[PDB]
């Protein structure tokens, strides 16, 4: 099972948010350009097709257990230019209104929270060449799970970080079957300082440092059948805690754990790629891959199919994805179902994704 | 009508008119971190659990087979 | 929580290391248990 | 905000009977497992 | 070049509560409950399209302790609400 | 790879967001200053999309997504691909898809989520489907509408802490007064009763029965005589009855009785002095010596009185039943007033006839004295459980809660014992080497006896009649065996498996009930003397004793139509069996599928007593595993009156962890069969119709026939097995030490 | 200054089991032994000082999602400590848990075992204490006994010791419970006064001289007493036990584990054949026939729910419309129903001892008339017929005056019900349901008027007849007396409504409930040759009479032209019942002698 797990702040920021996504096995960095390319990379917003575009996005938990407590996503981007792009998203994770009934008189005033974590994040993607596209994006991640008692501190836990992405987009290449177009794309995410969920320096937690590696191919049929397939591939920036041991018994551990959480985050991801006792092979292990395939039809109907990899040792989230996709005029629907393949049940099971997304107004050509 | 309360690590059930069939209660994992099939009350207290984790769902099963969902704070 | 957080004036660091005053975390007394991110980490002694 | 009051189990009376169980624990600098009903000592050697 | 009509609905409500015990044969009107909660309502309207419409919201509520037993409780809740129709 | 080129998804309903702040200040100084206010942003989505419309006239959506909905089945997404009919591909389904199946050992699903396709190879079609199962079975049986609910309780289960005799003598007159019910040998009749409990809630209201708040004292031993067959020792507690008692042995229960008589308090010779009035000097109170504040009696101080609705009482019998059981230190005082002929008894003291609450002296609050008097009570629980004192014996063991039923009926209730040591027998045996007592009388046998004439619940016919050894069903009195409204059995004795059954097995006078050490052995098999003389966990250390069993079923009918136990149960999963014969669903049963109500329309089965299975898919569920539900069917057609079929199912459940505990058990089970359906025309049985006397008839005469066998191949699924081996956990001690 | 990092009451699922285990002692509350029964954590005591607590191998922590973050659950073992002045010889302390477990569709069950010396104690050797599971229907008659000798894990070093050493395979206990099964039949051939059993009245096939093989596990010791049932198990008990002679032991066991593997997943088959047959409207035939064999079951059902009897049904239904037999021309509908069917039920465990298959225990019986008492007990038989003629009346004409008296006002249902039965409970089972019925309903169509708006009357024979002979299980010679319960009774109730006047309104309805006691001797004693078509036309004595009257008035005083603004409107409702007493009441006979009519209400 699951073997010395990386241990970061905020988990949520992981989570796929948006159902198109989803679809494809939870990837992003090298699909073509939508409204939801923020979380997985910035740099193509400067490739999308509309000027400007606004979307929501629904991902529930515990569906059969209760309702409103979900993740949910509005991205809003506009590129002003053929080469410039501005891009604004917020990811919410609540459960929603709950009553703090003390007592059990049904007239008494309630105290109500609603623990909650929040990223907004905002992105300026630039079109260096016809091909090649930057971003970089500025998030302010914001946790306020904890809920106030006499003895409990829920004061917010707050921490800011950086995205730096690249997205590359080759123009449409003619083969001997079908003239294709390729894609890649990078995406260092979540790059700041430890959050201190105890407000405390000495008790921090680091940043889910992530780079996502990618790269994708679009078969184009009859000019309006196509079918995108991309691959995706993840890495942590945090550094293993230790395990069993590597210098009394639990001496030996606390000072391991000592050393592991003295580690600066800039110097934690250096400390990556390695801190372990094994070779390349052993280290590929720590790299989570997903492939994923997407079949559209004029543009406007999208079936998605996606497979999801993590290590068994590390979180072992493993799963296959379905996703369609349907645009009327200017509205896009998505969604999403996650069929699960791993020991450890996958909180998502059993839950719909929805997506909506606005497009308006001028169209760019696409290269 | 239902009105679910904590006092001091205690649940309290308070389904007015209507008899609970059924209570569970879960942590916000999916996990079940109590059960009972035996209630048949229109009060319950749930003194025999204590988990300290904050956010907890009480689903209750009525004798008409309506399900009642609460979410509450373990205080 | 106050004295470990925003030190009150008066409340030095020194105040705040003596096995009597410190704040415990959970994973000094229990380095075995697994806590979800965003939750309780510190230990609320009962003092006497 | 609570009143002090000689009434701890909140039934409006004030008992006064004294009819317990007593249990004692030394508390002094050697003690180790297997006396005094300790069932497990941890050491923490270097705290932050 | 958007034209559209404010509706605004404004509701306030004070509410006062108070349970009295008092001994006939010496002055002992004891406090037994009571409430002294006030909240105020107010929504305001904005049809930007057809489809769109857009709600500003603003809920104030205080309830004061009439007895120890009750804390004063303030809860404020204001934003917009965005509703687009198909 | 469509039909056309156009796209007409049209969406329909509407999207809301909410954005905005919340700000709460709640003013508890206990709290710390950082928790002193509660700033968090307010995000909301309360999506209610509609999806309907076709993509190139092959391909059909119906989608519906909403926020707001049920737990998970009510957010449907159909993708339907229905190409020509000359592809082998004849459908092909995605999302919410079912799987129906014409037979009967195999059954098909209909709430899933998956993949479903069909195929047509000529004349022979293969339906596959690989999907995740929403719902669950569920069966429910019928017997004459109502749906039937079985009940197994043990001895010792009997309803606790909620049933108490108002005194002694009460209890001691309960079994003689039974002997030749449901003719009750009792004038008794409780014409007020007054119940007091330890406030804890402290709430003043006018609306509960007003604010009737009073200082308590409850009595032990307050209105007890002696007992003829009873040593004083076992009905009151206090240390000496030298000049205690001043009526004769057999008098009932009333205040004159001893002298505790609150009416006498402090007047010549009473045990009681105007302390007993004051809490605070409610010890100096008596006048005897050897008195403990929990023994002799108890103290209130803001005692609340329970209003009609929360306890009910037996008027006849002298017992009363709590609403709400007291299973904690909780206080439980009464008083009451009833009647024998032209006699009245009281044994409490009431708020009409009680001192008054409050007496002040003085002009000023600074010469004023205030006297809080405290009502005299008799006790029926005390603060401290002590099971050696008589208000233990107050509590009633002999009332059983039938589980979940709430409006019992006679001929919808069935009750029997059985000894199940270990399989259930419903006679009881001598131990070997004795023999049960020679010669008994014909209402002490227990050779060769039903158990229910051995704990005295059958002598009675259907119509409450005596019969000489009953008609072998429970004796259903409302007011003696049966608590209609609560749906609670009471035996007609108070210790139906202690004194009762010790006293069927007595061969001499030198064997005592009390004396656990003169048992003639096969009292000591069967007498279960500490499910009384103890608490419920303190008998279970008498592990070999609790082998009585009362089982029976009952039916809960309520309105016209079998309930059955689940709402919005999907088109199609319902399967009605009356007697191995499945039954037509537009024939002999109707369906109403929004309530759950099944209603019978054969007017053969409706008057029949037999036995109706409903089998019905659930999927109002939460907390299960996941249900992974695959298989395929084949339906090869030979002619166009001969199919055959060849379906062939896998069901798996994924489990939570890789521990499965007992109960919780997950399973892999395979299922596969074949099938025939012939069904042909026969015009010779038409021509043989139209030979009887007045037959012109021309509809054709039709012959149908159906052969299925099934094979099932159980297993449980690799996740949760330890060391190669499908394992269940009795116990990992993981849920231990609460 | 003194810091609780934690500080709670702790209560267990497992209570310590006060009272004697051995008969050689009888005293549990003396010799100053200190019994303790807590838990070891993972979580808790992975420093602890004699030995720290480790998983078993092969076992691993549960791992759950909180919030996108992976939670590793705790691992927990039942800690036993004896201490003070430590157990006797033959004495065991134990604690224990009521259950509902059947393990009947497992092969083994297994626990982990650890046991070690108490610090600053006498060093505790190896298979001198015994850990034993004893589980049943009780502790002190009807058990089952495993034990086994446990080799204490040596401590004074190092406090963290490998888990291979912490929980030696040695010391796990692996059984068969098919070895039980063998035991069990085996003490059935020991009577409860042999020598061949402990002072307890426990058997052990290991102590027993003249068996070979003892109870066939080398490592464990088997113990039996009473007939205890694996297949439904009400009392669990773990404890330890000594064997050291000529000392006093002290230490602490874990016990970790507890399982059942090795499923029992052989499956099972089903066959349903269906006949289904119509004649021209006038008759229809369906017939089914099923046939299931241990092991089969739903797709959803789990080792325990899935079949464990050979089943064997038919079932024919027939429908006739008799009333075409008569010509069109006067309408008669008389519906025909016939149903027919019986089950064949053979377990797969004899109900008696619950845990043994019935085919072994048949064969392992060597007494012939044990062997048919054994085969015949456990067969489950039900048969069902039911003769229906609901619905019969005679259709109108289509141009006729309806009359009061005509025939085609009535309606006529008669039903006939009967099941046999016999089972393990039950050895001779008849019920017997027999209900008659006939409907009239007629309305009529147009000092004061005193014509009838309508006339309503019907009336029901109800028989219920039920014997019950309860069998005896140990022998098929006499079996219990038969109980016999019978209901017959003889229903009828009418009612006219009137339009007595244009404003006045009358309605007035009677029921009747009479019983029949016709099969009562003269004392309270049923008869045995008692048919239920015996006296079917007999009227019995009154049980229940009801009488309503409804009363409508206008108040017609707007005729008068001074109270025409009135608008009055009365409603009168009467009701009565009468209810005959039990005979209990009205034959009551006081001690004295004397007999009293207590009356009715
Ligand atoms: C940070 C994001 C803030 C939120 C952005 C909202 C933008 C609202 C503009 C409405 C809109 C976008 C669709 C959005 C709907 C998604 C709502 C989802 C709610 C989820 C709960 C609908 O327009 C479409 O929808 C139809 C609705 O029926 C319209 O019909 C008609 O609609 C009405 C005539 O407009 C009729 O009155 C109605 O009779 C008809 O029916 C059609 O005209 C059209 O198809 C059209 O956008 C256009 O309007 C202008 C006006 O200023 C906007 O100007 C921009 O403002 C800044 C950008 O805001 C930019 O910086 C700035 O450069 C630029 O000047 C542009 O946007 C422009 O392109």
């Amino acid at each position: 099972d699951i073997e010395r797990p990386i241990t970061t702040g905020v988990p949520f920021l992981l989570v796929a948010a948006d159902a198109r996504a989803a679809g494809l096995g939870d990837q992003g960095v090298a699909t073509s350009s939508d409204v939801f390319s923020q979380q997985w990379n910035p740099a193509k917003y400067a490739f999308a097709e509309d000027a400007q575009g606004l979307s929501i996005s629904y991902t529930p938990y515990l569906t059969d257990l209760a309702n409103d407590i979900s993740l949910g996503q509005v991205t809003y981007y506009n590129k002003i230019n053929d080469r410039s792009a501005f891009a604004g998203s917020f990811r919410y994770f609540g459960f929603g209104g709950i009553e703090l009934r003390q007592t059990g008189d049904p007239n008494e005033p309630t105290r109500e929270v609603n623990p909650n974590e929040f990223a907004l994040d905002g992105s300026y993607s630039l079109k260096l060449s016809e091909t090649f596209s930057m971003a970089v994006a500025a998030r302010y991640i914001r946790s306020n799970l904890k809920v106030a008692t006499e003895e409990i501190d829920a004061s917010a836990a707050g921490s800011f970080a950086v995205d730096v992405a690249g997205f590359y987009q080759s123009e449409e290449i003619a083969y001997s079957d079908f003239n294709g177009r390729w894609r890649a794309g990078f995406n260092i995410q979540n790059l700041g300082p430890k959050i201190s969920y105890d407000h405390d320096d000495l008790s921090a937690n680091f940043l889910p440092a992530n780079l996502r590696v990618g790269g994708g191919f679009d078969f184009i049929f009859d000019d309006y059948n196509k079918l995108g397939v991309s691959l995706e591939l993840t890495k942590l920036l945090v550094p293993t805690p230790p395990g069993p041991g590597t210098p009394s018994q639990s001496q030996a551990d606390e000072a391991n754990y000592k050393k592991y959480k003295d580690i600066g985050w800039v110097s934690g991801i250096f400390k990556s790629f390695g801190d372990a006792p094994g070779g390349f092979s052993e280290e590929l292990k720590e790299i989570t891959y997903s492939a994923a395939a997407e079949y559209m039809y004029q543009d406007a109907f999208a079936m998605r199919l996606g497979y999801y990899h993590e290590s068994p040792m590390k979180g072992a989230k493993q799963f296959f994805s379905l996703g369609a996709g349907f645009k009327y005029s200017m509205i896009k629907v998505d969604v999403s179902y996650l069929f699960s393949a791993s020991k450890v049940k996958n909180p998502l099971e059993n839950t719909l994704r929805f997506s909506l997304t606005f497009n308006f107004g001028d169209k760019y050509e696409t290269y | 009508s239902f009105y679910v309360s904590v006092k001091d690590k205690t649940i309290k059930l308070n389904s007015t008119e209507d008899v609970m069939r059924e209570v569970s209660i879960f942590d916000i994992s999916g996990k079940l971190l109590y059960n009972n099939k035996k209630v048949e009350n229109t009060e319950f207290q749930v003194s025999n659990f204590q988990s300290g984790n904050q956010v907890l769902i009480v689903k209750v099963t009525l004798d008409n087979g309506n399900i009642i969902t609460k979410k509450i704070v373990f205080n | 929580p106050v004295f470990y957080s925003s030190k009150p004036s008066g409340i030095s660091n020194d105040d705040l290391s003596l096995n009597t005053t410190r704040r415990i975390y959970s994973r000094e007394l229990y380095p075995n248990t697994d806590i979800a991110q965003g939750q309780i980490q510190v230990v609320n002694t009962l003092d006497l | 905000t609570l009143p002090d009051v000689e009434d701890i189990n909140r039934d409006n009376t004030m008992s006064t009977i004294n009819a317990y169980y007593e249990y004692s624990i030394d508390v002094k600098p050697g003690m180790q497992v297997g006396e005094n009903y300790i069932t497990d000592i941890r050491e923490v050697t270097n705290v932050d | 070049i958007i034209k559209s009509d404010i509706n605004i609905k404004a509701d306030f409500s004070l509410r006062n509560n108070e349970t009295l015990v008092r001994y006939l044969d010496y002055d002992n009107n004891q406090l037994a409950a009571g409430q002294n909660i006030w909240s105020l309502k107010l929504t305001a309207d904005y049809s930007f399209s057809k489809n769109l419409t857009a709600i500003f919201y603003y809920d104030h509520s205080f309830s004061k302790a009439v007895i120890s037993t009750s804390f004063p409780l303030t809860n404020i809740r204001s934003g917009f609400t965005l509703r687009y129709n198909f | 790879i469509f039909g056309s080129n156009t796209i007409d998804v049209k969406p329909t309903g509407s999207v809301e967001m909410d954005l905005g702040v919340r700000y709460t200040k709640q003013d508890n100084p206990a709290f710390s200053p950082r928790n002193r206010s509660s700033l968090t942003f307010d995000f909301d989505q309360r999506i209610s999309m509609s999806l309907m419309g076709k993509i190139g006239t092959r391909l059909e959506v119906n989608a519906n997504y909403d926020t707001q909905s049920t737990f998970a089945f009510q957010n449907l997404f159909k993708l339907a691909y229905t190409p020509s009919e000359d592809d082998i591909i004849q459908k092909v389904e995605v999302g919410n898809v079912s799987m129906p199946l014409n037979s009967t050992l195999i059954r098909g699903a209909q709430s899933l989520f998956g993949v479903k396709t069909q195929l047509q190879f000529g004349r022979t079609t293969i339906t596959g489907v690989f999907s995740e199962q929403k719902s669950q079975t569920k069966s429910v049986v019928a017997e004459n509408g109502g749906t039937v609910q079985n009940f197994d309780l043990y001895a010792l289960d009997y309803d606790n802490d909620r049933h108490f005799f108002l005194s002694q003598y009460f209890r001691n007159k309960y079994d003689v007064s039974l002997k030749n019910y449901p003719f009750i040998d009792s004038r008794v009749q409780i014409t007020r009763l007054e119940v007091w409990v330890t406030n804890k809630q402290n709430r003043v209201t006018t609306t509960g029965g007003g604010n009737n708040l009073r200082n308590i004292i409850a009595l032990q031993d307050l209105g007890e005589a002696q007992v003829s067959g009873v040593p004083d020792n076992e009905v009151v507690v206090i240390s000496s009855t030298a000049g205690f008692f001043n009526n004769p042995i057999d008098s009932p229960t009333s205040n004159t009785n001893n002298k505790y008589d609150p009416a006498t308090i402090g007047q010549a010779g009473s045990f009681l002095n105007s302390n007993i009035r004051e809490i605070v000097t409610a010890k100096s109170g008596f006048n005897n010596t050897n008195v403990s504040e929990a023994t002799d009696y108890s103290v209130l101080e803001n005692a609340r009185k329970l209003t009609t609705n929360e306890y009910t009482f037996n008027p006849q019998l002298g017992y009363i039943s709590l609403q709400q059981r007291l299973a904690n230190d909780e206080i439980l005082a009464v008083a009451f007033e009833y009647t024998v002929g032209g006699k009245v008894y009281q044994v409490g003291e009431f708020g009409s006839d009680g001192v008054d609450a409050t007496v002040v002296t003085g002009n000023n609050s600074s010469n004023q004295a205030i006297i809080t008097q405290s009502l005299v009570l008799k006790m029926l629980k005390s603060n401290l459980t002590n099971v050696k004192n008589p208000v233990w014996n107050l509590m009633m063991k002999n009332v059983y809660q039938i589980p979940q039923a709430y409006q019992i009926k006679q001929d919808d209730f069935r009750l029997n014992i059985l000894y199940t040591d270990p399989s259930p027998i419903n006679y009881i045996t001598p131990v070997q080497g004795s023999s049960f007592p020679p010669n008994p009388a014909p209402d002490s046998k227990v050779e060769q006896t039903p158990l229910l004439n051995v704990f005295n619940l059958d002598r009675l016919n259907y119509n409450n009649d005596p019969q000489a050894g009953g008609d072998g069903f429970f004796d259903y009195i409302p007011g003696v065996t049966v608590d209609v409204q609560n749906g609670r059995v009471i035996f007609t004795t108070k210790e139906p498996f202690g004194e009762l059954i010790f006293n069927k097995l007595q061969t001499g006078a030198g064997e005592s009930y009390n004396d656990p050490t003169t048992y003639n052995a096969n009292q000591q098999k069967y007498v279960f003397r500490n499910m009384y003389r103890n608490t419920q966990a303190g008998a279970l250390q008498d592990s070999d004793k609790n082998k009585f069993l009362l089982r029976g079923k009952y039916k809960s009918s309520g309105s016209n139509g079998i309930p059955i136990g689940a709402f919005n149960v999907p088109q199609g999963s319902v399967v009605v069996t009356a007697a191995g014969r499945v039954l037509v669903e537009g024939i002999d049963y109707s369906v109403d599928y929004q309530l759950g109500r099944v209603q019978i329309l054969d007017p053969s089965l409706q008057a029949s007593n037999t036995p109706i299975e409903v089998s019905l898919e659930n999927n109002s569920i939460f907390g299960q595993q996941t249900r992974r539900f695959m298989g395929f069917n084949i339906e090869h057609k030979i002619s166009d009156k001969f199919v055959i079929g060849g379906t062939y199912l896998k069901m798996t459940e994924r489990p939570f962890t890789q521990k499965s505990t007992y109960g919780q058990e997950s399973v892999n089970n395979t299922i596969f069969g074949f099938n025939g359906n012939y069904s042909t025309e026969v015009p010779f049985l038409t021509r043989l119709a139209n030979k009887l006397p007045n037959i012109d008839t021309d509809v054709p005469s039709n012959l149908s026939i159906r052969g299925e066998v099934a094979f099932l191949r159980p297993d449980a699924p690799k996740a949760s097995d330890f060391q190669g081996e499908a394992t269940i956990y009795v116990d990992d001690f993981e849920g231990s030490q609460s | 200054t003194v810091r609780f990092g934690a500080l709670d009451l702790v209560r267990g699922e497992w209570r310590r089991y006060t009272g004697t285990l051995d008969a050689n002692d009888q005293n549990p509350d003396d010799d100053g032994v200190e019994f303790d029964v807590a838990a070891v954590n993972i979580q808790e005591n992975g420093t602890k000082c004699p030995v720290n607590y480790v998983m078993p191998p092969g076992v691993q922590r549960e791992q759950l999602y909180n919030n996108n973050t992976v939670i590793n659950q705790n691992e927990q073992a039942l800690a036993v400590r004896i201490g003070g002045a430590g157990l006797q010889y033959q004495d065991s302390r134990a604690v224990f848990k009521n259950v509902s477990v059947d393990m009947r569709q497992y092969k083994k069950l297994k626990m982990f075992l650890h046991a070690e010396s108490l610090p600053n104690q006498p060093t505790l050797e190896d298979d001198e204490m015994v850990g034993f599971i004893r589980f049943g229907n009780d502790f002190t008659q009807n058990f089952y006994q495993v034990e086994i000798p446990l080799k204490v894990t040596k401590t004074g070093g190092s406090c963290s010791i490998s888990p291979d050493l912490v929980w030696m395979d040695d010391n796990s206990i692996d059984l068969a419970l098919d070895l039980l099964t063998r035991m069990k039949i085996k003490a059935m051939s020991i009577d409860i006064n042999s020598s061949k059993r402990d002072v307890n009245g426990i058997y052990y096939p290991d102590n027993d001289p003249d068996l070979e093989g003892g109870d066939g596990d080398g490592k464990l010791t088997l113990g039996i007493k009473g007939n205890p049932n694996f297949g439904l198990v009400r009392n669990l008990m773990v404890g330890v036990k000594s064997r050291a002679d000529h000392k006093d032991i002290k230490g602490e066991v874990w016990f970790n584990e507890l399982r059942l593997a090795d499923l029992e997943n052989k499956g099972g088959m089903a066959a349903i054949l269906n006949v289904d047959t119509n004649m021209a409207d006038f008759a229809t035939v369906s017939a089914t026939g099923r046939k299931s064999t241990i092991g089969f079951g739903s797709l959803e059902q789990g080792a325990n729910e899935r079949d464990r009897e050979d089943v064997q049904q038919y079932n024919i239904v027939t429908n006739l419309n008799l009333g075409k037999l008569l010509p069109k021309k006067w309408g008669i509908n008389l519906p025909f129903n016939y149903a027919i069917g019986e089950e064949v039920i053979t377990p797969e465990y004899d109900p008696f001892n619950q845990d043994i298959k019935l085919d072994q225990l048949i064969r392992e019986t060597t007494d012939q008339a044990e062997k048919d008492n054994i085969r015949t007990r456990a067969i489950d038989y039900t048969k069902r017929k039911s003769i229906n003629f609901i619905g019969v009346r005679k259709d109108r004409a289509p141009e006729q005056k309806p009359h009061v008296y005509d025939i085609e006002n009535f309606t006529f249902s008669q039903s006939y019900n009967q099941v046999e039965r016999h089972d393990y409970e039950v050895a001779d089972y008849e019920d017997e349901q027999s209900n008659s019925a006939v409907n009239y309903a007629y309305t009529f169509q147009p000092n004061f008027n005193y014509l009838p708006s309508n006339i309503s009357f019907n009336t029901n024979i109800l028989r219920q007849s039920n014997r019950q002979q309860f069998r005896e299980v140990e022998v098929e010679g006499i079996g219990l007396d038969p109980l016999y319960r019978r209901n017959f009774a003889f229903n009828y109730q009418y009612g006219f409504g009137f339009n007595l006047t244009k404003s006045l309104k009358l309605n007035y309805s009677a029921t009747s409930n009479n019983i029949v006691r016709n099969f009562l001797n003269d004392d309270n004693s049923p008869k045995e040759d008692f048919n239920i078509w015996d006296d079917y036309l007999d009227i019995g004595t009154p049980n229940q009479h009801a009488q309503q009257l409804v009363l409508n008035y206008d108040i017609p005083i707007n005729k008068i032209p001074i109270f025409g603004f009135v608008k009055a409107s009365y409603s009168y409702t009467a009701d009565y019942m009468w209810q005959r007493s039990s005979t209990a009441f009205s034959e009551y006979e006081d001690p004295n002698g004397t007999v009293y009519d207590l009356g009715n209400t």
